[PDB]
């Protein structure tokens, strides 16, 4: 396959430097130029640069010439990018992408995306189950929930029953509340299944090495 | 003693040689090579479009 596995989301103090990596696999590293793309959160794609592994020739955008540095580890079958002296500006997502042929080519295989967060803030969640009101029931289907509040930085992963429930589930985007992130999830099961069925909320926050589980217990009344 | 005019033809420091039916290696003042003998030793894209198996 043509998979591009890249580095994990990162946080950098303003003024510091990052080095996200992209590991190539499934094709011949040395036959295609690898490139980097920056996407300002939900806006527009910007081209950073390109590097051809086989001899290490680089091609940069005007904008990034200074702050960026593409490098390649041939034995490693790996492309690296380095961003030096960051600002709020650079807080966005970075894609390691394989472009097909040369100067006049299309980017066919796009990597996952290493997402960089530039803030002086410290690494910080708290999980709360959401059982419905003691005297109210939504008819054929019961909506259940999970609340993640006060954490930094993004992101977090929310699962229901370790992942086996993937149906009625909505995980809403996080929001900024007193300079911390907060989000919520909503699993929807048939009224008969609950409270008989074990509904557990599985939340993970890598940045703090935290993994938490919360079971939805009906309203003790 | 007297004014004169001469008819003559060009010559230069050229070493370029050329061949004919009756003679080989004829140094000549100007010649045009019409045979391309070099390539980039690589497989390349053709006018912005290959499938390499
Ligand atoms: C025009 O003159 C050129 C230069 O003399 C002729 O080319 C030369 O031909 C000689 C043979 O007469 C070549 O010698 C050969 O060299 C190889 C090298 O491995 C070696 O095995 C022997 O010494 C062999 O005789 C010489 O390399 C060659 N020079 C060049 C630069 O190609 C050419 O033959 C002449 N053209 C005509 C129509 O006579």
């Amino acid at each position: 396959e043509v998979h591009l596995q890249q580095s994990g989301p990162e946080l950098v103090k303003p003024g510091a430097s990052v080095k996200m990596s992209c590991k190539t696999s499934g094709y011949t590293f040395t036959e295609y130029t690898i490139h980097w793309m920056k996407q300002s959160h939900g806006k527009s794609l910007e081209w950073i640069g390109g590097i051809f592994p086989n001899n290490g020739d680089t091609t940069y955008n005007q904008k990034f010439k200074v702050r960026a540095t593409l490098t390649v580890g041939r034995s490693s079958s790996t492309a690296y990018m380095d961003l030096r002296s960051l600002t709020s500006e650079d807080s966005a997502v970075y894609y390691c992408v394989r472009n097909y042929g040369s100067s006049y080519g299309y980017f066919d295989v796009w990597g996952a995306g290493t997402t960089v967060t530039v803030s002086s803030a410290k690494t910080t969640p708290s999980v709360y189950p959401l059982a419905p009101g003691s005297a109210a029931q939504t008819n054929s289907m019961v909506t259940l929930g999970c609340l993640v509040k006060g954490y930094f930085p993004e992101p977090v992963t929310v699962t229901w029953n370790s992942g086996s429930l993937s149906s009625g589930v909505h995980t809403f985007p996080a929001v900024l509340q007193s300079d911390l992130y907060t989000l919520s999830s909503s699993v929807t099961v048939p009224s008969s299944t609950w409270p008989s069925e074990t509904v557990t909320c599985n939340v993970a926050h890598p940045a703090s090495s935290t993994k938490v589980d919360k079971k939805i217990v009906p309203r003790d009344c | 003693p007297g004014d004169q005019i001469c008819i003559g033809y060009h010559a230069n420091n050229s070493t370029e040689q050329v061949d004919t039916i009756m003679e080989k290696n004829v140094t000549v003042t100007h010649a045009q090579d019409i045979l391309e003998k070099t390539h980039n030793g690589k497989l390349c894209d053709l006018n912005g479009v290959p499938l390499i198996l």
